[PDB]
């Protein structure tokens, strides 16, 4: 459930009162109690004023960030803190521009963890205006992912294992080292 | 998900929280309390998100796919040598016994095509690794030879000759015989058909008769490949028509007393044509274009059937028309190119768009059609479904009799035939298109693209191969093709091999997309069967046949390949198989008391090897786990 | 596509009348309207329905969609003035001159970026000068009696002039006499094309003319010029003022130069007026809005242009007890406790938001920003508009210029305005969607790494890419030919030199591809 029940003490841009007809405003009891009905048709009002924000990651409910997840396919799935998932989701459909680039590795794995990471690898981009130059990236693929952080309880590497799992491009082995 | 948790019920009357009015049932200002209207506005509002989902999948721009037809090959017979022209008019729909409650799936005879009535030519006699060498003349009517020279040479052939040779039909040439002697089983005779073309020699199938060659009088109906042409061949203009003759096989059947040639005649009993299950529209305009950028035009045939020349539309240039393009997707177009694109699935087509750019100046993409052109549709193809996927052939209004030709014959069934995908179906197709992006390039894809590429398949995951001598690996994808229970129980194998097409086809659209210069494999995963014998003492007081019938499957079920498991799927494609996962199975069975002992062996489908006895199996990551027959020891005072 | 309808009527409200409740028998002249004064059903049931703008806004911050802001143009005010005596700032920073209105639309206002400052010029040294003729430390030919000789009389390509120019400040109109008197045939002034230079820290620079009696001195003329920014003068002899340079152009076929120039006798050098750049805005103040409802999410307007992305345009104040309240302007909501004052803004639109509302599990209200009491009236204390394309006024239209602070009579701009772009609306935005958004921008396959060459560097003529084959390292890297357009003469033959691309070129291209480059995919480019 959610328990998305009637709140206390909020008011509406809609009063019923407001919307009475005139002379018929003179009364005590009228006033008061029609006033009684506002109370449990107040919030309904408030979410259809404030929809916009009702679908902006970074603002939104608990409930829907997840929902919001699944539009743009965010891997939400492990997180149990609030504050992590407030920045996968919103941050998700830039990193699916670059899936895969030299920055896709480090701004996941950085996403995740909370600091830059330093990775080698077997490639390059270079120019040379002879005729039929070389390419002197490097002789075999190599993948290789360092991570800095403060204090490594030994679950990060499973936890990196698993993360840069999916950001290789299926295609080069890798290595997981966590300070 | 939830805006709202309240009902009509709920009703908080809060009035006492302003007014004294203190009658929890009153007779009548309760009723004006009670207020369905707002239970009428928390449903319709529960909805809201979801309406903003749909609405917010068009900015995306994402739409669906539109269904795909159904093609099939049928051939029209004759039974006759004659009918000089095309024979079966482009329509006439064939469909379905018409039971009123599945409605016939009927079809379309989609193209034509011409075959000639050929006569017989030269009639020649020749051996592997020699020339014909022989009468080639006479051999038409008279001067009798042995056929093959009556011994099986490897590479053995006969030309046959046939004067105004048919590039596409099915063959039937009479090579009347006197056989005695022996009689060869027509099952499988050891020869190899072929046929000339423009490329060379491919092999020619055979259709039904009632010979099985050199062992009874009768001709050989063969399926003339397309591309056969005509060549010089003494003094008739011949067709090349080769019969390879192999060698006795393994045990093949082959004679020594061959029957010789008797006469010659031509039969050309029919040729081959395709038809698919959807409809054609020829020739429909849809307007007069505007000068303006950014147009959209509609149809009056709402699902528009999926196709490299989906639409194919046409402007009026000053040289009869120009065509148009077809994309997907307007953001690879160009300011000068030729691009539309189409939703298909509501038979909209929406020209080229002009954006704003940060200058504030215009980058239109698509060229826009001249103002005052006039703007034609060549043709579209409706229809298609799933029931469009035709069993066995059997058409059954396959028009077994009509007065023209004798028969008109469609066996193989018909494949492809893609139902559109339902809007609830999209939703779960976003991410994917807004994840990967097409252009499959890191291990999720293409657990994901294998999916798209072919819905068929029960279940794909992927994996990587092993290492190769550069230092890469190549790609791996697992296919598991959808199964049934043929057999007993359990499953038949070989059907969990695909069959050369899933491997094709998965592969071909994935390749398109793959990474550049990487290798990409595909197959089946490894599999190994494992039987569970055991000895398990019933209750005192319960039936042991039942018992014994419930331990045999109920141990089973745990090692299905396709839903098996705890969890009632198909194997998490390495979980090792292990007894005591297996003594969880077997303490629940009904009507048992305790169990002995469990005994397990490894063991391939191939043949009936039983491994060595273990309780722990070591299961390789890419494989699955094979359940076959096993029985348990049921020893107790039963009843 | 398929949407789900959420419409019921008003009247089928009503319908629910249930009198199966005894002792209720009443009419249209009832005490019953509340039942029908609850119709707001149907006001809240249409609302429903509805997907407006707003909405679209999220769903494209959600993917990842910046909305296009506006701008506003620059152009070139040029003050005037007739009283050059002192030097002193008579130009505060962001000085406001505006353009004359009229009957067709309210004028548009522009301001000033830099303060401007007159300055009482005389002059310095003055003396004959030729082509290869140096001052040699000479400074008094003018300053005594006698008279300079232009140019030695004889002009030639290469020939100068020596001037003076006391206390320069490089944004000023200054105007310097020449007394010549007049022998031989006269010239009219344009035809001998004499350019003038300041001889800048940095060098030389041109400078322009606007008026008559300038260079081509058949009659004593007083040329005046804008002042090309700081300088130095080379300084030989005894005087540092600025500098001004004569330098004389070649004999063109109709703008010829002639013989025995005249001999100038006196001159004087006086400012008149000042030229500096400015940007299209405005400032307003006190711009009421209204009275807040106390209600979370409360969205107010203002009847103005987009406001100016500076520092914060808008100053919105409470009324209080204590007295006027003011908010600070935030980007964004994200962390905003209810304690806190805090207030959105559109920049390409008037709407300005509030603290939004949102009921999460178990309700609680949780409200992100302070919510202004009932009854508050709400006023912009200031306001800073100017985007949009309305800026792009037309060459010397601007004249007035507002309030008259400082001594100044006439101002003018000499050139049109740069011109701003207006903001992208919402429904334009959702046309750049579907585009936009799947712009390949990953470089997978052998056509798009040909493709994304091209969008690098349209201008070359021939682009593929083809993989590095077996037996060689980079991990199967991958190699890019590039062809250089050329026009191979019309000779028939064009040099192999011409095949080769600029190396810049080359960077250009690898700068672009390296970033969308995928994993551990060596590249390199070059002429096959």
């Amino acid at each position: 459930a959610s328990q998305r029940g009637s709140v206390d003490g909020l008011g509406s841009s809609l009063p019923i009162a407001s919307m009475l007809p005139a002379v018929f405003a003179d009364d005590d009891l009228a006033l008061r109690f029609v006033a009684g009905l506002d109370d449990v048709l107040a919030p309904i009002l408030n979410v259809l004023d404030c929809l916009d924000t009702y679908f902006d990651p970074a603002l939104t409910p608990a409930d829907f960030a997840q929902w919001l997840g699944t539009w743009v396919g965010a891997e939400t799935d492990g997180t149990e803190a609030e504050p992590m998932l407030r920045a996968a989701v919103a941050a998700a459909a830039r990193l699916h521009r670059v899936r895969g680039t030299l920055q896709g590795l480090s701004e996941t794995v950085r996403l995740a963890f909370g600091v830059a990471p330093e990775i080698t690898e077997s490639g390059g981009a270079t120019w040379n205006a002879r005729p039929l130059g070389p390419f002197p990236g490097r002789p075999r693929p190599q993948l290789h992912v360092a991570l800095r952080l403060p204090e490594p309880r030994p679950v990060d590497v499973h936890r990196l294992d698993a993360l840069v799992a999916a950001a290789r491009p299926a295609h080069m082995p890798y290595t997981v080292e966590v300070t | 998900q939830q805006f709202v948790d309240d009902a009509k019920r709920y009703i908080q009357q809060r009035a006492p929280e302003w007014t004294d009015h203190n009658v929890s049932d009153p007779g009548v200002t309760l009723v004006e309390t009670v207020a369905h209207m707002a239970d009428q506005i928390v449903y319709r509002l529960n909805r809201v998100p979801d309406k903003n989902h749909l609405a917010f999948l068009d900015l995306v721009g994402i739409t669906l796919f539109p269904p795909s037809a159904a093609r099939t090959d049928v051939t029209f017979w004759l039974s006759a040598p004659q009918e000089d022209a095309i024979l079966v008019p482009v329509g006439t729909e064939v469909a379905t016994l018409r039971t009123e409650r599945d409605e016939a799936v009927v079809f379309a005879t989609e193209q034509d095509l011409r075959i000639v009535p050929c006569t017989m030519g030269r009639l020649v006699t020749q051996v592997s690794g020699e020339a014909v060498s022989d009468r080639t003349t006479d051999l038409a009517e008279s001067k009798d030879v042995l056929c093959f020279a009556e011994a099986p040479n490897p590479g053995d052939c006969m030309l046959i000759g046939l004067s105004a040779a048919v590039p596409d039909c099915a063959l039937a040439l009479e090579l009347d015989s006197r056989v005695d002697g022996v009689g060869v089983d027509p099952r499988q005779p050891p020869l190899v058909w072929e046929a000339w073309t423009e490329d060379g020699w491919q092999s020619c199938e055979v259709d039904r008769d009632g010979t099985g060659g050199l062992n009874r009088p009768g001709d050989v109906v063969l399926h003339i490949p397309g591309g056969h042409v005509l060549s010089r061949n003494g003094g008739h203009e011949a067709g090349w028509i080769r019969c390879r003759v192999t060698e006795p096989l393994s045990g093949q059947p082959f004679y020594t007393t061959s029957p010789t040639i008797r006469s010659a005649e031509a039969y050309t009993i029919g040729g081959t044509t395709g038809s698919i299950h959807a409809e054609t529209v020829l020739d429909e305009p849809l307007g007069e274009s505007t000068g303006l950028p950014g147009q959209r035009l509609r149809l009056e045939h709402a699902p528009v059937v999926a196709g490299e020349p989906s639409v194919l539309l046409q402007t009026a240039a000053d040289d009869g028309w120009q065509d148009w393009q077809v994309v997907p997707h307007f953001s690879g177009s160009h300011p000068d190119d030729h691009h539309i694109t189409v939703d298909a699935t509501t038979g909209e087509i929406a020209f080229g768009p002009a954006v704003r750019e940060a200058d504030g100046t215009l980058r239109q993409y698509g060229a826009v059609p001249p103002k005052g052109a006039v703007i034609r549709a060549r043709r579209y193809r409706t229809g298609g479904g799933r029931a469009g996927n035709v069993a066995r052939g059997a058409v059954q209004v396959l028009r077994t009799s009509i007065p023209y030709v004798s028969e008109v014959v469609n066996r193989e069934a018909a494949l492809g035939g893609v139902d559109g995908e339902t809007i609830e179906e999209a939703k779960l197709r976003a991410p994917i298109t807004l994840r990967a992006q097409e252009r499959a390039v890191t291990l999720r894809d293409y657990e994901e693209l294998a999916r798209r590429a072919a819905p068929e398949t029960a279940r794909i995951t992927c994996l990587e191969g092993a290492e190769n001598e550069y230092g890469a690996h190549a790609v791996r994808v697992l296919v598991v093709p959808q199964a049934v229970p043929d057999p007993g129980g359990r499953l038949r194998f070989e059907q969990l091999v695909p069959g050369d097409a899933l491997l094709n086809r998965i592969t071909r659209h994935l390749d398109e997309r793959r990474l550049i210069g990487t290798r990409l494999a595909v197959g089946p995963p490894y599999y190994q069967g494992v039987t569970v014998v055991a000895t398990v003492h019933a209750f005192r007081d319960v039936d042991a046949d039942r018992v014994r019938r419930q331990t045999h499957d109920a141990l089973y079920r745990h090692l299905d390949p396709l839903t098996g498991g705890s969890d009632g799927k198909g194997w998490p494609f390495g979980r090792p198989v292990q007894t005591g996962e297996l003594f969880a199975v077997l303490q629940r069975v009904p009507g048992v008391e305790l169990v002995d002992e469990v005994v397990l062996h490894p063991a391939d489908p191939l043949t009936g090897k039983r491994g060595d006895p273990t309780n722990r199996i070591d299961l390789d990551a890419p494989a699955l786990v094979f359940s076959y027959d096993h029985r348990v020891r049921v020893i107790g005072d039963s009843a």
